[PDB]
Parts: structure tokens; sequence; C-alpha cells
């Protein structure tokens, strides 16, 4: 995946 | 007056979610990042794919362009940026120095910088012509979600989770304004660089005068409480501000009323990112996983 593709949180 | 974007093209061949779309600045293209750890080029008026440039080990979350439409940068989970040359689509140069995700990057007006932001809480400015970070800006205290140069390149503004915008002269990294009044997820400078537009997890974006510490309007009826959507001026035709949404529709508002103008229908997944033509009254539109692809609208207006 890639980190915007997750929920944004620490 | 009110746009009437239709659907054009859908564009398939991202393998996972797709993470953001950006319009070169000569018209001629479109770039798309995407969670398969590619970019792939594809041509702004027929929807024809052009090619893929690959080389990131893990996903990429954003790309943009430089102000001649000739390099890209990406920002990856491998915690690099990677500037590449579009025509041979080689990466000229690897950024190496954030200690997490590369979230967001942006290319200055006169192409010689770029500017990073990273799940580990940094900001960093690098040369491109030599690849080196030039400075390492401490600029928030959680996950930096936008980073964005005036139209002069002289300010930067970033946002984060920690719930600040912040405005930083770019020639000595100094922090000259904090916008400190939820999560921000996205942030970027207006046209003529007077104004900020800053989306927040609660299912607003706000305009700002980031000199004044006023926010001047106020853009709801989306959902976003989740994801980094990206968010843009419309200036081709009427005035608009554009945004993707987790109901799986393209939003569009007038800019001075806020009253939303269009809906635009028929993703199948959060529409993590829109972007706006700069000749053409034309929007890119891209979601996640459950979609993957991408879709140009046009509008008469």
């Amino acid at each position: 995946g890639a980190a915007r593709c997750r929920v944004f949180s620490p | 007056v009110k746009p009437n974007y239709a659907l054009k093209f859908t564009l398939a061949g991202h393998t996972k979610a797709v993470s953001s779309v950006k319009f070169s600045p000569n018209g001629e293209w479109l770039a798309s990042s995407s969670a398969d750890k590619l970019i792939k080029i594809w041509g702004a008026y027929d929807g024809k794919f052009e090619k893929t440039i690959s080389g990131h080990k893990l996903g990429i979350s954003d790309v943009a362009w430089s102000s001649d439409s000739n390099l890209l940068v990406s920002a990856s989970d491998d915690k690099t940026l990677k500037i590449w040359d579009v025509s041979s689509g080689k990466c000229l140069k690897t950024l190496k120095g954030h200690s997490n995700y590369v979230f967001c990057c942006n290319f200055n007006p006169q192409s010689n910088l770029i500017v990073s932001g990273s799940f580990d809480e940094s900001v960093r400015i690098w040369d491109v012509k030599t690849g080196k970070c030039l400075k390492t800006l401490p600029a928030h205290s959680d996950p930096v979600s936008a980073v964005h140069f005036n139209r002069d390149g002289s300010l930067i503004v970033s946002s984060s989770y920690d719930g600040l915008c912040r405005i930083w002269d770019t020639a000595s990294g100094q922090c000259l304004k904090t916008l400190i009044d939820p999560p921000v997820s996205f942030v970027k400078f207006s046209p003529n660089g007077k104004y900020i537009l800053a989306a927040t997890l609660d299912n607003t974006l706000k305009l700002w005068d980031y000199s004044k510490g006023k926010c001047l309007k106020t853009y709801t009826g989306h959902k976003n409480e989740k994801y980094c959507i990206f968010a843009n001026f419309s200036v081709t035709g009427g005035k608009w501000i554009v945004s993707g949404s987790e109901d799986n529709l393209v939003y569009i508002w007038n800019l001075q009323t806020k009253e939303i103008v269009q809906k635009l229908q028929g993703h199948t997944d959060v529409v993590i990112s829109t972007a706006c033509h700069p000749t053409e009254n034309i929007i890119a539109s891209a979601a996640l996983e459950n979609d993957k692809t991408i879709k140009l609208w046009k509008s008469d207006c």
C-alpha cells in the first residue's frame, strides 16, 4: 500500500 | 452559473489504490501515482496511456510536476523521494533522509527546490540538481499531510495531523505564521498566494486569509473523516473549489457563495485525488482500492 491510501493517523 | 462536467474517459491499469493525479503545467499530460509502486503518464485530452515509470520499492503517496513539465517528483513509503525525467522515464535522483513514509511533495515555481512532508513529522527542502537535503524543518508534532510553495516560491505552507497549518520562509526556514484554531489533511496556497485552502478531517474545507488569520469561507456537504483528500482551485472557467469525498463523489462548490454546484458520480471508492487542468475545463479524479481508476471530466464552463 501507500500511506495516503490508508487512514491518516500517527 | 453552474458547471456541467461530464465523464469523458475512465483510465484503468493501476493494480492497487491510486494516490494522486496531477496535470502537467503545459496541459499535455496527466500523471498518476499509486499504492502499486508505479507512476503512469496519460494524455490529458485523449485519455491515452503513455507510459509507466517504476523504481520505488513500496507504494507512492504523491507525485508532482516541475514548472517546465520535464520532471516529476514522487514520495514513497520506502522513505525516499525520486526525481524522474519524464520523456525517458529514468530515475535522476533518489532523495534520502526521511526516516518514515514520505507523504507529500512539490516543486517550487523556479523548480530548483523540492519540498516534502513525511510521517517522520519533518518538512524537508531539497536541491533538485544535486539531490541533497538543504534543510530539515521540525515542522509538526505528527505526520505531515501536505506541503506547497506559493507563486514565487518564497513561502511554504505545511499541514499536519497535529492540527496546524504553518507558513514558512523558504530561504531562512523560519516559521512565519501558525494557523492554530481537528487533524489537517490537506493545504495549498491559492493561485494568487494570498489565501490557503485547508481540509480538516471533520468533513470541512476552509479558505483562510493567513496574514489576517481569518477564515473567509467554509465548504461542507462532502465526507472527509479518514483520508488526506486533495482539493483544488478551478480557475479556467467558473471559480470553483473542487474536492474528492469519502462518499465516492467529486464535489464542486462555488468559491464565493460556498454552494455546491455539482457532484460527479461514477467512482466506486473514496475519491482520494482530484486535479484541475491549467487551461481547459477538465477535472481528473482518482479513487482507492475498490475502484483503482482515474476519470477525466469536461465542462463547458
